């Protein structure tokens, strides 16, 4: 209907009045290069060096001499020739320079100073810890949603088969309510079921808004909603008798107070023809009266 | 959650039923356990969600019973107190009320007159109880799916995907009238599986002496093939172990598409697997292990 | 599109409103938002049981009503006849002054 | 949202639909994976609506 | 927990006399000192229920 190409397209960083868009690698261009140049030299520097290769002078130790020396045992040198701390020399790893940690630090400032990116709770969740994810929690986050993806894509396949493998009297078991009957042609659409894992922050949470509707709702619609919704709360709450004991719950009348209620009635009628009597009374007295003025005129 | 209004009965009862036969059933603290690690330390998660039936003809006694109308008002008072309990509680009615009453409610909620019964006599019907019905979710092992290469991403879009399984013949006859030409395949011979795809923990060298025990690798090809010829590609299913084609059905599981579903770890740009974390910690462990390594030889090699 | 954040904050709104127009408006708008706040926290029952819901009205407390309207007509006519009893004696006592005149 | 007054059951309606069609038969997690890597990696998302 | 509605008495009933033969027959401090200790010393926990 819309008349236009089905293409959608979004730049990343845009470019100035042009349609494609450039992406993030574009700045950060010979920073990897040079970064990389640099590991590269250090660890050259460390493979190409000798890590625990003594060497020996030639002349120190005679023979059976460095036999006992390359044996554990003590030895004994000859002194003329030097002195085994500072000869017998064991090689180690060489010192990085300075000069490669501070570019590789210069380099990667400059680079997250060209693109501002520093390195460094699932559900219907209150705000409180919705808010507190720092950095990496929304990167575990962004792992833990594919997981819960793929169960919920289980549960769905799992709720979509149990409506056609098992039984009515397997369900009226597991559930001891009412079989609800779900139609076969529809079970390819998930039409009114909602499937997602559940974790206690979200249960907490739902209790919460349970609570919050309760308190909102609580005086102006009628005992049943607001006693359906505490029930669900028990519910959630893992007491499955507290919830029977509040759904099929009919307040008893009062056989008392329902009578006073229709003497009250009954009182307001007669105090009414009371009212009429009087009234009644009081022109047959005004009658009475003007019968009496014409006999005495 | 339902999403409409009319929905709420129904998704009660869904979730009701699949939290019990999540818990009952599966093991969630293994399952869970053998999917994030399945996730993180290969980089896909191909879990195929099944069904397991093990359907038994058994044949019972059930009595009959001989109607006659109620005319006493205290049979019409049993019959509504039996209706009362078959609506309020269901397992109460079942362990509660008598046979001859439930027969009568039953009959009742068929036609709608109120009738009572009397035992005649007794019959001897089949049965075809399913003993088990529970779903199966397992983890599977990236050895053995051979999902389509086609599928530009978008595992809905592949057309075929081969699974390979270590299934015995008890497993194949757990459910009859389902799996065909089961006798052209050797049962007896006490051989270890020599499939040279199939990468399992079973150890090279075990194998059950016994006859319904004995294990072998059963392929099974979930895909789309057009059967009546017209173009309109039907789901189908086909198992075959060996060289003897067993199965061959449409898909009978009601969503109508393959009974796998894969979770990347750390996404590919519009490409179905994912690509696991040892991918940019590589050469990272090389140098921090040649560093540690040039460590203890400094220290090894010297004299102390 | 739509966030946790701006379910959160459109439940306050909402919430607001409510708090805002409570009292003025009758009891229909209110329901209706409160219907809306429950459908934000994913409670697709309550909203049906919130939206079409009338409010039953109390035979007795129907009644009552009536009976107090009458009471209060009773009252006037009761005030207009001792109005009347009134004039009657008045025109009395005139003749008997005529009479003792 | 609706924009005016008389639009609000049809923006129900809307969102209603929309909002299963992208939660029972696009995978989200999927496609917002690769709409953010496919837009961050190589600079543009075009996308097919069909 | 009860499940339903109408398991509330067989859950209690079962919970009280499962937390009976837990505490008097069975020594709960070396079952879970040896359960622990078993599972974090050898890998796996294999226990037998007779």
């Amino acid at each position: 209907p819309d008349g236009k190409l089905p293409f959608v397209l979004v730049p990343y960083m845009p470019r100035k009045r042009e349609l494609y868009g450039e992406a993030d690698a574009e700045l950060l261009g010979d920073n990897q290069k040079i970064l990389g140049a640099t590991m590269r030299g250090m660890i050259d520097l460390l493979g190409r060096s000798a890590n625990g290769q003594r060497a020996y002078p030639k002349g120190m130790l005679d023979t059976l001499n460095r036999r006992r020396f390359e044996d554990g045992l003590d030895y004994e040198y000859n002194p003329q020739t030097g002195n085994p701390s500072q000869a017998i020399i064991e090689h180690k790893f060489p010192e990085l320079p300075q000069s490669a940690i501070v570019m590789s630090q210069m380099q990667n400032q400059e680079a997250e100073a060209l693109t501002g990116v520093k390195a460094f709770a699932y559900g219907d969740v209150a705000a409180g810890i919705r808010g507190a994810l720092d950095a990496a929690s929304k990167r575990e986050m962004a792992i833990l949603r594919r997981l819960a993806k793929g169960m919920a894509d289980i549960g769905t396949k799992i709720c979509a088969m149990n409506a056609v493998f098992l039984s009515e009297t397997e369900v009226v078991r597991i559930t001891n309510e009412e079989y609800v009957t779900i139609n076969r042609e529809d079970l390819k659409g998930n039409f009114d079921i909602e499937v997602d894992i559940n974790t206690a922050e979200v249960d907490n949470q739902k209790s919460q808004d349970l609570g919050f509707m309760v308190q909102t709702i609580g005086n102006t619609v009628d005992q049943q909603v607001t006693l359906k919704l505490v029930a669900r709360i028990a519910e959630l709450k893992r007491m499955p008798e507290l919830a029977h004991e509040l759904r099929t719950w009919k307040p008893e009348p009062d056989p008392m107070e329902e009578q006073l209620k229709q003497l009250a009635i009954q009182k307001a009628q007669l105090e009414n023809q009371k009212l009429q009597s009087e009234i009644a009374l009081n022109e047959a007295k005004v009658r009475a009266e003007d019968a009496k003025k014409d006999m005495t005129n | 959650t339902p999403v409409t209004w009319e929905d709420e009965q129904a998704a009660r009862q869904n979730e009701l039923v699949l939290n019990y036969q999540f818990r009952t059933q599966l093991n969630r603290v293994k399952l869970v356990d053998d999917y994030v690690h399945s996730v993180c330390d290969d980089g896909t998660g191909i879990a195929r969600v099944g069904w397991e039936r093990k359907v038994v003809k058994v044949k019972q006694d059930a009595p009959v019973f001989q109607m006659y109308p109620v005319e006493t008002e205290e049979q019409v008072q049993i019959l509504q107190q039996a209706l009362d309990l078959q609506a309020q509680n269901p397992r109460g009615y079942e362990e509660q009320v008598a046979d001859d009453v439930k027969e009568a409610v039953n009959y009742f909620n068929e036609t709608g007159e109120a009738t009572y019964a009397i035992q005649t006599g007794t019959t001897e019907v089949e049965v075809e109880k399913a003993v088990v019905n529970r779903p199966t979710v397992e983890m599977l092992d990236p050895n053995n799916v051979v999902i389509d290469p086609s599928c530009n991403g978008d595992l809905d879009r592949a057309l075929f995907a081969v699974v390979s399984f270590e299934t015995c013949k008890a497993d194949l006859l757990k459910t009859p009238d389902r799996y065909h030409n089961l006798d052209k395949i050797d049962w007896e011979s006490s051989s270890p599986l020599t499939d040279p795809d199939h990468e399992s923990k079973t150890p090279g060298d075990f194998q059950f002496r016994d006859a319904m025990r004995k294990r072998v690798i059963a392929y099974e090809y979930w895909g789309f093939w057009d059967t009546n010829g017209d173009g309109e590609l039907k789901p189908i299913v086909a198992t075959w172990i060996g060289t003897t084609l067993i199965r061959m059905e449409e898909n009978p599981y009601p969503d109508g598409k393959l009974p796998f579903v894969l979770v990347p770890y750390m996404p590919r740009k519009r490409e179905l697997y994912g690509e696991a974390d040892a991918e940019l910690l590589g050469d990272n462990q090389k140098i921090l292990g040649a560093t540690m390594r040039g460590m203890i030889d400094l220290l090894g090699r010297s004299a102390n």
